[PDB]
RNA sequence: CCCGGCGAGGGGAGUGAAAAAGAACCUGAAACCGUGUACGUACAAGCAGUGGGAGCACGCUUAGGCGUGUGACUGCGUACC
RNA sequence: GUAACGGGGCUAAACCAUGCACCGAAGCUGCGGCAGCGACGCUUAUGCGUUGUUGGGUAGGGGAGCGUUCUGUAAGCCUG
């Protein structure tokens, strides 16, 4: 009933990732690739 | 939309550099190097928090054993008398004892010899 | 009285070549 | 009192002007005048003559008696460097730096 | 005169109208302190226990402040492994004045 | 108005709220280069710190003692990605 | 360059057998502080108690946060 006053509802607004932020982030350095090879390169994969 | 990067990068080097005061020669002018050296005393501060307190127990028993031998016994059997007489004074306090009271410190030796024997 | 100004150019990037023999040839 | 005379943008490097900086430091002016003119060197002119000019500014516009003044304080800085090319073999080319300094002489009676 | 007691895991040794620097102690910062346990009193002749706890000496004091102690860093780092930590700390304490030693 | 080569550069005077706003002109950081003060350093061997620690200088304080700077001597210790 | 005890040095400060002391780690115990997961109570809901136990960590998975620039709340609030 106030435009600074409302919020929404608990559990509704996770923040979602990024990648190569440091080292407390837990996802620095490769983001979750892994080290070497043909999945960690850029637009790397397999058909279906 | 556009974010600049101009004064939060500067706060952090200038508060890297501040706990680097009195280091030698570019270790306290110089970012790159400031930084691995505040890293490093982190570490030996870490370590040597341990260390300190086995460094004074090796001195407190370098001190005490002088002058038990002043009084005419060793160490060892110095506080083996003590223990058998029950006598629940640490190491710290008897060597303050030592350097401080002459005679209080012959009292504990007389009593550790007469339980002993 | 006239203001002072600069110039610069740069190098092609000669090919050199290293005429003496191999460091560790055939 | 306090007078001080500056030349700035004298065209000579800053370490071969310091080399005749401290052969004055702390001297009376009566003295320090013909320590300076027998010196072989470039400097030694320009520092003699913002020497002259810090007298004559202690003379004429504050009090007179230039009897006993002493050199409280001199030292020479860095001016700004006019950049050139000079070339080199086989089609190089390298970069010169002609520096400059700025001269500052501190007098006072006491 | 001095005595030796032991309150917080150590042993101290005072002397009359002094200020000691112990663990924190879960009382009113104005009231006194007793401590009953006395390993040893000592003037000209030295009243010390075989058994512990000489059996007649108490010390008398009062708690003077609460505070905390200075802040320490503590660092973690391992070489070329992608891995460091920080962290703080402070510690609590009591104050406490000697009041009387009494054999 | 004064020094200087009828120079370049300054020092006064004056304008202006401000000239450390003087045209190389808003504010004006860092690397880099200087002058001054306090302490240490010419029989001493190494990632230059960290734990202990006299002496000296300065300030406060009612002794008690604290605070800041420096740091003789000594245990441990072979940068980062 | 001693260079096949770490050195000094050792005729026991060497070796075999028995015994009693002591030194010795971030192991264990004592004192103070923080957090995670259970069980049992009260709130009988957030939460508050009783305890038991756990807390080295790369690739990697999960959970909570700080700060920066823009939009609303903003003809509001701060500021010669
Ligand atoms: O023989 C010939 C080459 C040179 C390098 C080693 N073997």
């Amino acid at each position: 009933m106030r435009l600074n006053t409302l919020s929404p509802a608990e559990g509704s607004k996770k923040a979602g990732k990024r990648l190569g932020r440091g080292i407390g982030s837990g996802l620095g350095k490769t983001g979750g690739r892994g080290h070497k090879g043909q999945k960690s390169r850029s637009g790397g994969g397999v058909r279906r | 939309a556009r974010v600049k990067r101009g004064v939060i990068a500067r706060a952090r080097h200038k508060k890297i550099l501040k706990q680097a005061k009195g280091y030698y020669g570019a270790r306290s002018r110089v970012y790159r190097v400031a930084f691995q050296a505040v890293i490093k005393a982190g570490q030996y501060a870490y370590r040597d928090r341990r260390q300190r307190k086995r460094q004074f127990r090796q001195l407190w028993i370098a001190r005490i054993n002088a002058a038990a031998r002043q009084n005419g016994i060793s160490y060892s059997k110095f506080i083996n008398g003590l223990k058998k007489a029950s006598v629940e004074i640490d190491r710290k306090i008897l060597a303050d004892i030592a350097v401080f009271d002459k005679v209080a410190f012959t009292a504990l030796v007389e009593k550790a010899k007469a339980a002993l024997a | 009285v006239a203001v002072t100004v600069y110039e610069a150019w740069r190098q092609l990037g000669y090919k050199g070549s290293w005429w003496w023999p191999r460091i560790r040839g055939p | 009192m306090e007078t001080i005379a500056k030349h700035r943008h004298a065209r000579s490097s800053a370490q071969k002007v310091r080399l005749v900086a401290d052969l004055i430091r702390g001297k009376k002016v009566s003295q320090a005048l013909d320590i300076l003119t027998y010196t072989n060197k470039k400097a030694a002119v320009l520092v003699k003559k913002v020497l002259e000019s810090a007298i004559a500014n202690a003379e004429h516009n504050d009090g007179a008696d230039i009897d006993d003044l002493k050199v409280t304080k001199i030292f020479v800085d860095e001016g700004p460097s006019m950049k050139r090319i000079m070339p080199r073999a086989k089609g190089r080319a390298d970069r010169i730096l002609k520096r400059t300094s700025h001269i500052t002489v501190v007098v006072s009676d006491r | 005169m001095y005595a030796v007691f032991q309150s917080g895991g150590k042993q101290h040794r005072v002397s009359e109208g002094q200020t000691v620097r112990l663990e924190k102690l879960d009382i009113a910062t104005g009231e006194t302190v007793e401590f009953a346990e006395v390993l040893m009193i000592a003037n000209g002749e030295e009243v010390k226990i075989g058994v512990p706890f000489v059996d007649g000496g108490v010390i008398k004091a009062e708690v003077v402040a609460h505070g905390r102690g200075e802040k320490v860093k503590i660092v973690k780092f391992r070489r070329r492994k992608h891995y460091r930590k920080q962290q703080g700390h402070r510690q609590w304490f009591t104050d406490v004045k000697i009041t009387g030693i009494s054999a």
